[PDB]
RNA sequence: AUAUACCGCCAUCUUCAGCAAACCCUGAUGAAGGCUACAAAGUAAGCGCAAGUACCCACGUAAAGACGUUAGGUCAAGGUGUAGCC
């Protein structure tokens, strides 16, 4: 027979309750390997939902200490052009220098932000 | 709507013949005739009594070989030599078959004066051209 | 006693060192992490994703990498244990991948309009003795209005297991082993390809394998 | 006597294109509904148009035109149920 009931539970649920019941005399070929191999979660059937209240989603954004810096170098000294490769891994742009040689020095120690800045710009100068 | 020879569609559980199913209008564009007698052509005289005759030859022998004949007759008529050829099936014993041929070969050869033969041709069950 | 070659590699863990084919760097490199804005987004895919960059989302690779062990090993055993692979997508830009790709390996692909009824109506639309697949593979869960592939529904309610790539934008839900990955990329859909065939190529031939040791045995 | 019991043979829409067995899906498994060819659930035997035939052509004209509608027409063509007369 078979249960075409996709939204009760799943169908390892469905397959085992008829196989135990004795209406589905033979067991399915992908029982077994299910049953050694789960997956991490069971496909139920869940119904989508509009979050309506004060309710949010957990997704968060993606922000590095050196976007502070990224932000600024394009405010000051804007996109040059040496252009952005993106297709070849280890791409070391213009702003990855910059950021590369300000983590630098503040590394070796330095303070404020703004003598920081004018320190690496004369470094990328030279 | 025409309602002449049409049998009508049921819910395509109605077994039928090729002779049932055609129309009026295929007549002898796809039918043709089952009683071949010579007085329908443009010169003839007697062609009233073999009508006459003719519808009692399909009663006469719907009568008288009782649900048993599958379809309807062919009363071809050369010469004097009518003809009953037939499509009777396959359900009575063959020497009430043979009785009936032979009550028949006799009977109409003293009613209409002539000679009469019926060639039977015995049929299983009776056939379906379509389900209607 | 055939129950040798139809039990044993369901208790070795990993029985066809699936686990060599793929790394967080190959899913890197092929582009996997990459997925659609917050605005396209699924709330039953909110689990799987890392976070968001710039509002635009990426996935969990580590998750990805679970989830491809779990699908791979899975479609692996099926194609042992000699089931019928049938590879769904709506992509037109990967139709010829995807049917030349289960004709490489000898699975099939339906890459085309779904037609109501296929796995449901099936005896009356096919014949009355069809084998129905024993592992659908979506390669793109989605068809071309952005909504929910018919199969996905259908698979389920014909208890067939259903292994699929759900983007950003997907319904996680009535999917048996669900991967968490790009597919909208050349390079990622290309990978997927070529990971399947290969699962399903040495699956076939481990199988020959012990078909043919039992038979010298 | 009843065409308001009918067979029979027709009118009419029709100078139409629908009627549909059997399945399947959707609708929280309601009456119901089922469209997108760069395609979103519909698949379909059968009847009808179409096709094939008649007449002088493949043109035109014929024939043909289902399911049903109008308790539309005829118990008086014939057969006939029901009720009646002898
Ligand atoms: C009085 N009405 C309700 C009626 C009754 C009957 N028959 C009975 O009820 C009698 N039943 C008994 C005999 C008692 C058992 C009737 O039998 C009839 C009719 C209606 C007529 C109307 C006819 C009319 N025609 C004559 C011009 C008409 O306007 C149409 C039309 N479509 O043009 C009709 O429908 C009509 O012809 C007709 O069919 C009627 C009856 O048959
Ligand atoms: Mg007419
Ligand atoms: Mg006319
Ligand atoms: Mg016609
Ligand atoms: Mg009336
Ligand atoms: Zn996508």
């Amino acid at each position: 027979a078979g249960s075409r009931l996709e939204t009760v539970g799943s169908i390892f649920s469905r397959t085992r309750d008829l196989v135990r019941a004795g209406v589905l005399k033979e067991k399915p070929l992908w029982f077994d390997v299910y049953d050694a191999f789960p997956p991490l979660r069971e496909p139920v059937f869940q119904r989508p939902r509009v979050r309506y209240g004060k309710a949010k989603a957990p997704i968060q954004d993606i922000w590095y200490h050196e976007d502070r810096i990224r932000a600024k170098f394009y405010s000051v000294y804007g996109s040059g052009q040496r252009a952005f490769d993106l297709f070849n891994p280890n791409f070391k742009s213009t702003c990855q220098r910059f950021v590369e040689k300000y983590t630098e020095l503040q590394k070796l120690g330095e303070t404020d932000e703004e003598k920081l800045f004018v320190e690496t710009g004369k470094a990328l100068l030279a | 709507k025409n309602r002449a020879a049409r049998v009508r569609v049921s819910k395509g559980d109605k077994p039928v013949t090729y002779e049932e199913a055609h129309a009026p209008h295929y007549i002898a564009h796809r039918k043709g005739w089952l009683s071949l007698h010579t007085g329908n052509l443009d010169g003839e005289d007697h062609a009233a009594e073999r009508t006459v005759e003719d519808v009692f030859l399909r009663k006469f022998m719907w009568g008288t070989f009782p649900g048993c004949l599958a379809d309807q007759l062919v009363l071809k008529r050369r010469g004097n030599q009518l003809e009953i050829c037939a499509v009777v099936l396959r359900q009575l014993s063959p020497h009430k078959y043979y009785f009936l041929v032979g009550y028949s070969e006799t009977l109409l050869s003293y009613f209409y004066k002539c000679p009469v033969r019926l060639h039977l041709q015995t049929v299983p069950s009776k056939v379906v051209y379509k389900y209607l | 006693f055939n129950d040798k070659i139809l039990n044993e590699p369901l208790k070795h863990s990993d029985f066809f060192n699936v686990k060599e084919l793929f790394s967080v760097r190959s899913l890197f490199d092929a582009r996997v992490h990459l997925g659609h804005k917050a605005g396209c987004r699924h709330r039953f895919m909110e689990p799987y994703i890392f976070g968001s960059r710039l509002d635009h989302d990426i996935i969990d690779l580590e998750q990805t990498a679970t989830h491809l062990q779990l699908a791979l090993n899975f479609t692996a055993h099926m194609a042992y244990r000699k089931g019928i692979i049938l590879f769904i997508s709506r992509n037109r830009q990967f139709s010829y991948l995807i049917e030349n790709m289960a004709r490489d390996c000898g699975e099939y692909a339906h890459t085309r309009y779904f037609r109501g009824g296929m796995l449901t109506n099936a005896r009356l639309l096919f014949g009355p003795t069809v084998r129905l697949p024993d592992l659908i593979i979506f390669l793109h869960t989605l068809n071309n209005i952005f909504e929910p592939h018919v199969a996905v529904r259908d698979a389920a309610k014909m208890n067939i297991p259903t292994v699929g790539i759900v983007d950003t934008n997907c319904n996680p839900c009535l999917i048996t082993y669900p991967v968490p990955g790009n597919d909208d990329s050349p390079l990622a859909v290309h990978l997927y390809c070529r990971l399947f065939q290969t699962a399903i190529t040495r699956a076939k031939e481990k199988r020959q394998q012990v078909e043919a040791l039992y038979r010298l045995q």
